[PDB]
């Protein structure tokens, strides 16, 4: 009841946001689940793992719908994002149930965090050409690493990237990539694809039907781009369109965002760090709960740390250190936990993803604020 | 606060292991499982025990499950790699809970697990599988048999699985499970009074008693229409007598000399027995009510061929078998045909007290034709007896400077890994109360003394006496791909209770 | 039916094991400190291992056993108890990993046994020689740093580190004559905070007089024992005052032989009765000390510390009974007064005038004073002095390991045993990093990486362990160093203390009420 009740709302996403703290990167661990059925459910993916369990703290069932909305941009990194917006909460307590600060009072800060985020982001801009193959081929190289078919990624991911680029073009730039049409063939080897530029069902070169269990082969000639996909395996093609199928966000947000950022959770070092100096220079009375979000943005990259074994005390030390006073190119290693910069780390991701992890995350956290209290047994 | 949890389900899920302990080696005991309604069935299988048994911890549960894909794997003591994977996780606690990060540590396995594979490459045995020579076929039949039934059974099967993996092959290495497949299950004499039969075996026979109990040539025809008539009555049974004359012309047609040759009747449905008097003089055999999975069958052994009516007949169509005998045992009369047209296919007769009984013969049959048929399909073997126990322990327990790939914790995950593969060889021996310490002396340091002699030498251990043996002079041998994925699958099962922080209780409710 | 019979495991360990994480939290430096609380409201925090065991209560009936082996730790170490326990409790688990497999308990008991006799003859080759007569005080303020730094915090450490160093070479000589028994002298006060501790070369008496113009602080003074006393009673009245009045001018003079009008010359009294008011005009007018209501133990003391004589009649007077002091200072805190007594001659004892307010803080100090002296007392009696900070329980199980079939050459069966023994020897600087907040494994990897390069660099050196920085170090630089007796019985009651609990497969309860 008032007070009391937003502290059980607090709770309600940390223990969720704890849950996830180590679902981030290549390291990610596993959470094993046990429902009244007697079911169980082992996963690094916290998809499903929100829709699966019923939760009793109606606070939770709110982000339910905001993986939703996470997952339908990107999906593979973006879960974890739910975790900001636990810290924000939990970072209320010396305030909101303490210093009783108004919840408006602590939104108008998040109103100001957030414009202030967005100039950050610009700070750490990268744009970079899309015209050449093999720097768009790393870059969706990137969320390949937490799956074994990085070496497979060879003659799967250059066919993801053939396929946008002739059904994206310009207009803005912004049009539909929605008219591709992806077939796959169970059974075979992995590496045997299909090269095929046309509609599948003027002066045309051949015409040929080919010999496949499933369907036959057609041609037409227009004056739109299909894939053929050929699994190494039977249940393997789950996996094989999280890795283009659904890494096809990453040629979607090459298009609208070009700049790149750390990847890897390397992103927030530079932003915890500049949002510290920002806030010096507010000299109000919310620059203690504006100066606070900073505190919220280091706990992110801790689960690298708690993932790597090492001390997120000691090691960011150095670690903010790099990025406050050296440059804001630098990064983590999320692997061994070391402090190999990103730019020997080879991976990049677009401003777009931090963006958009930002943007829900406040305006999920302001939300959870304006609610006073929660009541029951109304008996809809 | 951390976890915690981790401990606490290990815990709950090392009792599993230890019901398993007694499981491994030719020296262990079998498990009985009982239902509600008297039926009991005594086997070491894994996938019937952690079916039927239903354990309160729901982490042994899931884990239960993996050993499904084992089947095609082993088949023949999976509870190798369940214990193999118990120790495993109680060598990380040693470790993790002092504060080893599980993810740093597991990193220290999958390394050591691809460098196993390696040291493998180099430890595998090539054979020439084209010779088909008796004497590694014989020893290949006794790394099963003496592993699931006694020494009395084992002379007794041994002789029908190898005479079973050879009528099933090619020069070209061609094997199908599935061309083998029909084995009788019959309840009488006892289960060490089984036979391999050369042929197909029919559960129906015909009811007339006086036919030919033993025929020297007999020609099989599927016969589709019905002899007997059924409905639209002197006419009706008229018809039968004019189907009669065709068959009896035809048994003149082929051999009108000497009657030294049979033929035999498949019919679907029943024969008027008043009908097969006729067939007394003519020593032809007559069948009713024959299943289409057992005609199809005889069309790719026997020889014959479908004809529906018999007013057509032609020896083209007519098969042949090298020997018939009937046998009439009870009510139920069977027929027993081998050295047929194309008799590339047998069965394996099984007698018995009950099914209590039969089910240790029917189960170590099916995957010990199958252990043997990987041997003729990858040329390379493994030596058994434990001797890659210690062999692939050593490997990774000296390091130094020379090879080791990892370092800090990472470094001590290779060093776990030696010691978790020394719990199956120091099981084998305690479920025969042999002490494990004494037998390294005369097995472990063996190896070191035929290491300065400047020669590759792999030694087992002997379970009768308890001292070392030698795994080619023993006779147990294991193939490349059981190993090869039992070990690689071990540690990605184990990785699931390593790569788990905590179990929580949610769900649907 | 037979079966019956019992199985060694963990239940008998629970008893045992009970205190191990109890005990682990304390250990070191960084340790915590534990409190004992009563009905009234006395609170006692320490970590010592008087509290530890006889003053803690438990259910575990291995803690009496525990308490009881632990009075040779206490007499003859007392710090670092801890230790030792944690010994058994590694050992303890180990049994889960080599007796569960069949191996009979009196078998790793062989390894205990033999690495008695292995640490002896690693333990000589491992201790530093060390002239004790030349006096250096650079090794006497490391060890004393080193006994602080793990009782005290550092402020407290760096007041006490030179005034223990001082209060034992007082009574050591040339001859290594060291006696705890006749010095003691443990003041109990609260005053100021225990910051503020100070050093005394003298007996401190707790009486003084009441009256207002006695002196405070007086350049010397002749201390005259008397036991009996001249005062005023209720006896008629005039003939108890003849022998009074009699003797007093004998006092006085007694001080005109030994000059007493020089200003550079004191006198002083001591009475062991009360004294009346009325005759303290008389010391007065004099400028003459009086003191009343003195202790029989403190009277005694006065002849061996003064240098004078004790003297019963006042009849009795010769220059040889009045001692002597080079500074003469009295304090009065409360109802009562204490003069300071020092600047002797000869000095025989000294003193450590103890400050602190609260209850537990001046039991803190109370042991940590003790026990930090007990600690440098016997680095004068040992003529070798032993590398610490983990020194040597690291090189040790390294010396274990290299020499196995090699010497001692084991037939397999006390292999097992003699390498359980090495496990735990890392147990105890395993927890020293524990408590700094490090990664325990990873630095004590750091520090086995330099041992492989000390073997090979064929020189003479020992590695240490840095809790600070983390990384291998110098026991010389770093300055920790242990005597030779606190290792020589810690070593030789760790394999007792371990094998009699292993030896217990089977508890029992029965006997008479």
């Amino acid at each position: 009841t008032g007070r009391q009740a937003q502290i059980s709302n607090i709770t309600a996403a940390k223990a969720v946001a704890d849950v996830i703290r180590t679902c981030l990167g290549p390291k990610a661990m596993l959470k094993m689940l046990l429902d009244p059925m007697g079911g169980l459910v082992l996963t690094n993916d916290g998809h499903a793992i929100l829709r699966e369990i019923d939760v009793a703290h109606p606070a939770a069932k709110s982000m339910l719908e905001l993986s939703r909305t996470q997952d339908e941009e990107v999906g593979d990194g973006t879960t974890t994002v739910i975790i900001l917006a636990g810290e924000i909460l939990a970072q209320c307590a010396p305030y909101l149930i303490e210093k009783n600060i108004h919840p408006v009072i602590i939104i108008q800060a998040l109103k100001k965090a957030l414009t202030d985020a967005l100039e950050v982001i610009k700070q750490v801009s990268k744009p970079v050409d899309v015209e050449n193959d093999a720097a768009m081929k790393k870059l969706i190289q990137a969320s390949i690493g937490t799956k074994y078919v990085i070496h497979w990624s060879e003659k799967m991911c250059e066919l993801a990237l053939d396929a946008v680029k002739t059904v994206r073009k310009d207009l803005f730039e912004i049009d539909i990539k929605r008219y591709v049409r992806v077939e796959k063939i169970p059974g075979g080897d992995v590496l045997d694809s299909r090269v095929l530029k046309g509609v599948l069902l003027t002066n045309c070169g051949l015409f040929k039907v080919e010999m496949i269990g499933d369907e036959y082969f057609s041609f037409l000639d227009n004056c739109a781009c299909t894939i053929m996909l050929r699994g190494g395996s039977k249940d393997i093609l789950n996996e094989i369109d999280r890795n283009l199928q659904d890494a096809m966000a990453v040629a979607r947000n090459v298009m609208l965002s070009p700049s790149l950022s750390p990847g890897g959770g390397a992103t927030e070092m530079a932003v915890s760090v500049k949002l510290a100096e920002k806030a010096k220079q507010l000299e109000g009375i919310q620059q203690w709960p504006y100066q606070a979000v900073a505190d919220a943005m280091e706990c992110i990259p801790r689960t690298l740390i708690q993932n790597a074994g090492g001390d997120p005390i000691r090691l960011l030390s150095q670690l903010r250190a790099k990025h406050a006073q050296g440059n804001f190119t630098t990064g983590i290693d999320g692997d061994k936990g070391k402090i190999v910069d990103m730019v020997s780390y080879g991976i990049w991701e677009p401003e777009v993803i931090k963006q958009q992890s930002v943007k829900t995350a406040i305006e999920s956290a302001c939300l959870l604020l304006r609610v006073d209290d929660i009541v029951s047994g109304v008996r809809k | 606060r951390r976890d915690a949890a981790l401990k606490v389900n290990v815990t709950s899920a090392e009792g599993l292991q230890s019901v398993l302990e007694t499981n491994l080696g030719p020296k262990g005991t079998l498990k009985m499982l009982v239902d509600g309604a008297g039926n009991i069935k005594l086997t070491k299988d894994g996938k019937v025990l952690l079916t039927e048994m239903q354990i309160q911890s729901p982490t042994a549960v899931l884990i239960a499950r993996a050993a499904a894909a084992q089947d095609e794997i082993t088949g023949d003591g999976t509870t190798t790699v369940v214990c193999l994977v118990g120790e495993l996780l109680r060598q990380a606690h040693r470790f993790i809970q002092e504060g080893v990060h599980p993810r740093i540590i597991t990193d220290g396995f999958e390394i050591a697990r691809k460098e196993s594979m390696k040291f493998l490459d180099e430890f595998k045995i090539s054979k020439t599988n084209l010779s088909n020579d008796r004497e590694f076929l014989l020893q290949v039949a006794r790394s099963s048999l003496l592993t699931k039934v006694d020494a009395d059974l084992t002379e007794v099967l041994t002789p029908i699985v190898t005479d079973a993996v050879l009528s099933v092959y090619d020069a070209q290495a061609d094997n199908l499970d599935l061309h083998m497949v029909e084995i009788m299950q019959m309840q009488h004499l006892s289960p060490k009074d089984t036979t391999f039969i050369k042929g197909l075996v029919l559960d129906h026979g015909g009811r007339h008693p006086d036919m030919p109990t033993r025929v020297k040539n007999a020609y099989v025809l599927i016969l589709n229409v019905s002899l007997e008539y059924e409905k639209t009555a002197a006419s009706e049974r008229k018809f039968v007598d004019a189907k009669l004359k065709k068959i009896i012309d035809l048994k003149n047609e082929v051999c009108g000399m000497d009657p030294d040759k049979g033929f035999v009747i498949i019919n679907q449905k029943g024969i008027d027995p008043m009908s097969l008097d006729v067939f007394a003089k003519h020593n032809i055999l007559a069948l009713r009510r024959a299943k289409r999975r057992n005609m199809e069958r005889l069309q790719l052994v026997t020889g014959g061929e479908a004809q529906n009516s018999v007013e057509d007949l032609s020896p083209q169509i007519l098969g042949f078998s090298g020997l018939v005998y009937q046998e009439t045992i009870g009510e139920e009369k069977f027929t027993y045909v081998t050295e047929n047209t194309d008799p590339k296919s047998c069965t394996i007769l099984i007698k018995g007290s009950t099914h209590y009984a039969l089910a240790q013969t029917k189960d170590a049959v099916r995957d010990g034709l199958r252990a043997v048929a990987n041997v003729l399909k990858d040329k390379n073997i493994i030596p058994g007896a434990g001797a890659f126990y210690i062999a692939l322990s050593r490997y990774l327990r000296s390091a130094n400077m020379n090879k080791l790939g990892a370092k800090g914790k990472t470094k001590t995950g290779i060093e776990a890994f030696a010691e978790a593969l020394l719990v199956i060889p120091k099981t084998l021996v305690k479920n025969s109360g042999f002490d494990p310490l004494d037998v390294l002396a005369m097995v472990e340091d063996e190896l070191d003394d035929a290491q300065d002699s400047d020669e590759t030498r792999y030694v087992g251990v002997d379970l009768n006496i308890g001292d070392s043996c030698d795994p080619t002079i023993e006779g147990i041998w294991d193939s490349y791909r059981v190993l090869r994925n039992a070990i690689t699958g071990a540690t990605g099962i184990a990785s699931n209770l390593l790569l788990c922080d905590e179990l929580l209780r949610a769900g649907r409710s």
